[PDB]
């Protein structure tokens, strides 16, 4: 009920002051306004690394001082344990130690006898600390242009970007979370820069009028301590006029671009609304763009920080959907680190999990339903693949207090009371089971009563918020999963404890082995289906659920299931559908008009089998059909869900012409964007097993010849095939799967490849004025996905016939439209990108030589971020295959030595999914010193961020996991 | 030299103003 902390806190005050750009440092007094718990509370701790504090004092009295960091490395440096399971438990131990959720130390000021008999007389305090941050490794970011001389001013901003408890990283406080406080900000800042935090402009003239302004920001708001961070140096736009209070600060000469970015916001606002039948409970909001990220979400009370690469001005269509969906998540994690809030790291679950639901409510009535359950598919692709790579995602609510650990999943690393242990794939995985588990509170409890619990939750949070600070009546705010399963049983009680007991306490991927059986084939039995499954390793077994059975002509047979999964079970059964050229439409599904006794229609009743159309259950459901059950469900269905899946089914096995006439004709309607573009692979994968069944044309020429007629097209199709975004993305599309159309002589796509080389001739001007670039972008992917492998029989790698025939002609246009991005450049480097994953394709098909130094040189510092990933996801790929020592050395030193941190993230991320040295493989000797360079990385030099020590987490669990690395 | 001579990194200061400008 209560949180197990004392030491209630009510007030803080923040004053940076001579903040440098040379010496690059900040030194600033914080105040604090304590109400002490118990008394002989002598050892007051508050914690924070990379601060060297200047003085402590309460009511004119330096009292003592604690200045400890267990946060760094093992108490003897040379702890020959130097294994995954030890550190692990050890590091967990030792940053619970670090958290004051106990009788801990971090920076425990003691009070001295006479402020001791002070709070045996009065438990009311102030804490006044001078402290100075240092340059900042791992706290702030000063983002700095290498000019030093004039632009230093005027071209520079200075930032906090970090994670949830990244508060301490910056200015020294409890536990960052959970603590309902009070703030006033003040700011020594620029003239010209101006400060962006939480809180309210409530003394702002030109301030202490001598050079300088400074900042009066007052959070009168109660929130926790991990919410507040300053943007120094963008410029102020209002982008208002619909609701007259959204602030905007953005850097320079990216102001038009701002313009256009931020409108559709208010639809969100009103949305947003609609929901929780409320205002939007604050003064204003604010935005900052950055060119940084170490979270591209990030979402702070009434302020969201994030990259500046989502600004989609008005031209670069592919970003139609991304910038206002993330808009939509630092506006859903804004809400829900605001008022909502966990009590402990087992407890935030709830949060995430409506954050991400109200925006994928977002996704509904905004754009795309189809597309909405297209992503519900991904978000289920990624769960299955992740769950089936590692072990379950689970949400405690049990601890292992006592000294336990009560883990099975403790595959990797610890996860019950703490957030710095995990890792990205599994936070991801983390929101992404959020998602699915607010779909099974949809599909168990009607969406009105939802809206009912979200605005009991919000009226009980505004109502303890905004007050007097109502003495032991204050925690209210603290809405963890115990209060909240309470306040949803209150509204409904049903099963949904079992439900927290399926899928919150037992973290298990389910697949479904529903095996068909036919019976109704003028058989005995009628029309039923048995249940199976089993398949360990990480599997669940489900029980009482639903099974979706559509007819020919007729109803949604809804099936029950039983636990004991060694199941038959019934259909209720259609009527005998016999005279069926009589009985041509009898209501299929509404007024849909299909005719087609080409399937097995002699004593077949049935066409579709399902289990949960509206993706309840984390599933991947295996059966089998009847072929021309699987091609009439792709010519029209009313799931997007159903068409993909049986797209997938019959990217597996088939090679008729009459798949590839009706995928032709599915292609060809008004149906959904991304069905054919898997559509497409679909035709990719079947063509190439056509080999010696080459039944139809070489295809998909005709695909652009009967779909696109600019002035009837005399046989090739060039001009202003936009303002369609079908098109758009089809045309984007289609010619990667056209490259992929293979027959195995020479796999010869030399009339593809002949096709491409004229495409690529025929771009437009600026009579599209939509900034043809993702168009070019996979082209040139078609180019990287033109893979020919078998042209050096020998040695033909090293300039000997000036690599021939048709390799020439695709370098010839990478060099093109690499110097083209050089000279042009239109938006991000995109197509640099592309021509540097060809680059890497050639290497890997020995064309141009398996050398570096061209991504060596695009992993530099002063490019763009994209450049430099697919520079650093080539050269990870490059350690891979080639037995590159060397250039591991520098990858390593420079996530030593960096100053970007999401550089380092992707690294360390894609070193993870793309591994050398793999373990038990070990032929390139990692146990010479890269094991204990490797420990090292993971202990020094890594006190910057938690997230990088986890990749390093990662690596380690990729890199000789569950024993010693065979060294000693 | 004849061939692909294709054109060396320059990598320069501000990125974002150059790479994001219509």
């Amino acid at each position: 009920f209560e949180s197990p902390r004392p030491y209630k806190l009510t007030h803080q005050v923040v004053c940076i002051n001579n903040i440098n750009f040379q010496r690059k440092s900040v030194v600033g007094f914080v105040e604090l306004t304590i109400f002490p718990t118990v008394a002989n509370l002598n050892r007051i701790k508050l914690n924070s690394k990379q601060c060297r504090i200047y003085r402590v004092r309460i009511n004119d009295l330096e009292a003592a001082f604690i200045y400890n960091d267990p946060t760094l490395e093992v108490c003897h440096s040379e702890s020959k344990q130097r294994n995954l399971n030890y550190f692990s438990n050890a590091y967990a131990a030792a940053v619970s130690a670090v958290d004051p959720d106990a009788g801990n130390g971090e920076l425990c000021i003691k009070v001295p006898s006479e402020l001791w008999k002070h709070v045996d007389e009065l438990k009311v305090l102030k804490i006044h600390i001078n402290f100075s941050l240092d340059q900042p490794k791992g706290g702030l970011h000063f983002v700095v242009p290498s000019v030093e001389g004039s632009m230093a001013e005027r071209g520079a901003h200075v930032f906090s970007c970090g994670y949830q408890n990244s508060t301490r990283f910056w200015f020294p406080c409890v536990d960052s979370y959970s603590e309902l406080c009070t703030w006033k900000l003040e700011f020594t800042v620029d003239a010209a820069m101006v400060a962006v935090s939480n809180g309210d402009l409530v003394e702002t003239v030109y301030t202490h009028d001598m050079r300088k302004k400074t900042f009066h920001y007052m959070l009168t708001i109660p929130t926790a301590a991990s919410n507040i961070s300053l943007a120094i140096g963008p410029f102020e736009i209002l982008v208002d006029p619909y609701m007259h209070e959204v602030t905007h600060f953005c850097l320079p000469q990216l102001l038009p671009l701002l313009k256009h970015t931020t409108s559709y916001l208010h639809e969100v606002f009103e949305f947003y609304e609609e929901i929780l039948t409320c205002r939007y409970p604050y003064s204003c909001f604010k935005t900052v763009f950055i060119d940084e990220a170490y979270v591209e979400v990030a979402a702070y009370a009434s302020m969201s920080i994030f990259s500046t690469n989502l600004l989609h001005s008005a031209m670069i269509i592919d970003e139609t959907p991304l910038t206002r969906r993330c808009l939509a998540q630092s506006l859903a994690q804004q809400f829900f680190g605001c008022f909502i809030s966990r009590m402990s790291w087992s407890d935030e679950w709830v949060l995430k999990g409506i954050s991400g639901y109200i925006y994928g409510l977002w996704m509904k009535k905004t754009f795309g339903v189809n597309e909405y359950r297209h992503w519900i598919k991904e978000e289920l692709d990624k769960i299955v693949a992740y769950e089936l790579k590692t072990g379950g995602v689970l949400l405690h609510p049990i601890f292992g207090g006592g000294k336990e650990k009560d883990n099975p999943a403790s595959h990797l690393h610890f996860s019950i009371k703490h957030p710095h242990t995990l890792s990205w794939e599994y936070y991801s995985m983390f929101q992404c089971k959020a998602h699915l588990v607010m779909r099974l509170i949809e599909n168990r409890i009607s969406m009105e009563f939802m809206l009912q619990v979200f605005n009991k939750l919000l009226s009980l949070a505004s109502t303890a918020s905004s007050q007097k600070f109502q003495s032991h009546m204050w925690s209210q705010m603290l809405v963890s999963t115990s209060g909240f399963l309470k306040s949803i049983s209150n509204v409904s009680g049903k099963d949904i404890q079992p439900l927290i007991k399926q899928w919150v306490d037992q973290s298990g991927v389910v697949k479904f082995y529903g095996s068909f059986a036919f019976n109704r084939k003028r058989n005995v039995l009628e029309l039923e289906i048995k249940q199976d499954y089993t398949s360990p390793g990480t599997q669940k077994y489900v029980g009482p659920l639903k099974v979706t059975v559509q007819e020919l002509d007729g109803s949604f047979n809804h099936t029950l299931q039983i636990e004991e999964n060694s199941l038959k079970h019934d259909i209720p059964c259609h009527s005998k559908s016999r005279r069926n050229k009589k009985k041509k439409i009898p209501l299929m599904n509404g007024e849909e008009v299909d005719m087609d006794l080409s399937a097995m229609d002699a004593d077949s009743p049935l066409l579709w089998i399902r289990i949960d159309p509206d993706m309840s259950v984390l599933r991947k459901v295996e059966f089998e059909q009847a072929d021309f059950m699987w091609q009439y469900q792709l010519r029209y269905e009313r799931d997007v869900v159903a068409q993909q899946e049986s797209i997938l089914a019959l990217e597996k096995f088939p090679t008729p012409a009459s798949r590839l006439a009706l995928t032709d004709i599915l292609e060809q309607e008004q149906c959904f964007y991304r069905v054919r573009m898997s559509a497409c692979f679909c035709l990719a994968k079947i063509a190439n097993s056509m080999v010696s069944t080459w039944t139809g044309p070489p295809a998909m020429k005709s695909l652009f010849t009967r779909m696109f007629c600019c002035k009837s097209c005399p046989n090739i199709v060039k001009t202003n095939n936009f303002m369609s975004f079908q098109s758009y993305f089809l045309q984007k599309t289609m010619p990667v799967a056209m490259a992929l159309l293979r027959d195995v002589h020479n796999l010869c796509p030399k009339e593809v490849l002949t096709f491409i080389l004229d495409l690529i001739k025929y771009n437009d001007n600026r009579k599209n004025k939509f900034s043809d670039n993702y168009y070019r972008a996979e082209m040139i992917d078609a180019l990287a996905n033109s893979v020919t492998p078998a042209v050096s029989v020998n040695n033909e790698v090293r300039t000997l016939d000036n690599l021939n025939p048709d390799v020439r002609l695709i370098l010839e246009e990478i060099t093109r439209f690499l110097n083209m991005e050089k000279l042009l450049p239109s938006y991000r480097h995109t197509i640099t990108v592309s021509c540097l994953r060809a680059i890497r394709v050639l290497q890997k098909n020995g064309h141009v030589p398996s050398d570096p130094a061209l991504f060596k040189s695009y992993a530099e510092y002063g490019h763009f971020v994209d450049i430099r990933i697919a520079a650093l996801e080539a050269v990870v790929d490059y350690t891979k295959v080639d037995r590159s020592y060397e250039e591991l050395q520098w990858l390593l030193n420079m996530i030593q030595n960096d100053p970007v941190p999401y550089v380092r993230h992707k690294i360390l991320n894609m070193l993870t999914k793309n591994p050398p040295f793999t373990k038990n493989m070990e032929s390139p000797l990692c146990n010479e010193a890269l094991v204990d360079q490797l420990w090292k990385l993971m202990n020094s030099g890594t006190s910057h961020d938690w997230r990088l020590r986890c990749g390093a987490v990662d690596l380690y669990f990729t890199l000789f996991g569950l024993s010693r690395p065979s060294c000693l | 030299v004849s061939t692909f001579p294709l054109i060396a990194a320059r990598p320069f200061t501000i990125p974002y103003l150059t790479a994001l400008l219509p």
